[PDB]
């Protein structure tokens, strides 16, 4: 379901869609050279 | 001595042609 | 033109006008060796 | 303040890269270090 | 009901360092610094200009001496506190308990 009042969304605005976990091996081995870095920081709610 | 003189701060130092006559 | 061109920029010209009366000239550079500062008194 | 000095990502966190060797060594009578040898 | 918290207090030495360097006077360079001491109609200002400005140059090279071996100094000492990484990589990550 699509709900939401304020979503987590990017430093232009577009709107997230989920999140990948595994540990930090992973994450250095995708991000050298595999994947694209879209930015560094988020827009995420409060409450 | 009395400095009174900027603390040098990377010295220019002055090229000089020497002419001969 | 010289200075236009690029490589000009391996050159430093400057004016001379009394230059055809030289018999003679010479230049002086002072260099000095820097030193590190080893910490101990020796 | 501003000072001219390079610097690279590397990983996930942004480290200096340098190589100091002409700043400092040159016309001074101290071996450099980080050339030890191996046997 | 096993949980407690736990706290550690790490205390440091602090160790000790000191700077030394060699700057050699002339006496005919004294001599003129006398004179310039008590600058006065006397004494001719283009030689003690020229004297102290050589001086100054002397001192001011004697003393960035000071900076330029602090960077060697502190290279020197974290290149002494290093392990390679072949032999902590293994370590950090074979050893999920200990």
């Amino acid at each position: 379901v699509m709900v939401s009042r304020i979503t987590h969304t990017n430093t232009r605005g577009r709107q997230v869609d989920g999140v990948l976990v595994t540990t930090a091996t992973l994450k250095r081995q995708l991000l050298q050279g595999i994947l694209q870095i879209d930015d560094t920081a988020a827009d995420v709610p409060v409450t | 001595i009395p400095a009174g003189i900027i603390p040098t701060g990377n010295v220019l130092s002055t090229i000089e042609v020497c002419i001969f006559f | 033109r010289f200075l236009e061109l690029g490589l000009s920029v391996a050159c430093i010209c400057t004016k001379f006008p009394e230059l055809a009366y030289v018999r003679d000239g010479v230049i002086q550079f002072e260099v000095q060796q820097p030193m590190i500062a080893r910490d101990g008194p020796h | 303040a501003r000072v001219p000095a390079d610097l690279v990502i590397v990983g996930d966190k942004l480290v200096f890269l340098e190589a100091l060797e002409r700043r400092v060594y040159q016309a001074t009578r101290v071996a450099y270090p980080l050339i030890g040898n191996i046997d | 009901p096993v949980d407690q918290p736990v706290h550690n207090y790490m205390v440091k030495r602090i160790h000790k360092r000191s700077l030394s360097a060699a700057f050699a006077i002339a006496s005919e360079a004294l001599s003129l610094l006398s004179n310039t001491y008590v600058a006065a109609t006397e004494i001719d200002s283009s030689l003690r200009i020229r004297a102290i400005q050589q001086m100054a140059r002397n001192l001011r090279t004697v003393s960035d001496s000071f900076e330029r071996g602090t960077a060697d100094q502190l290279l020197g000492v974290l290149l002494e506190k290093a392990p390679p990484l072949s032999l902590l990589s293994p370590i950090n990550k074979f050893q999920p308990e200990g």
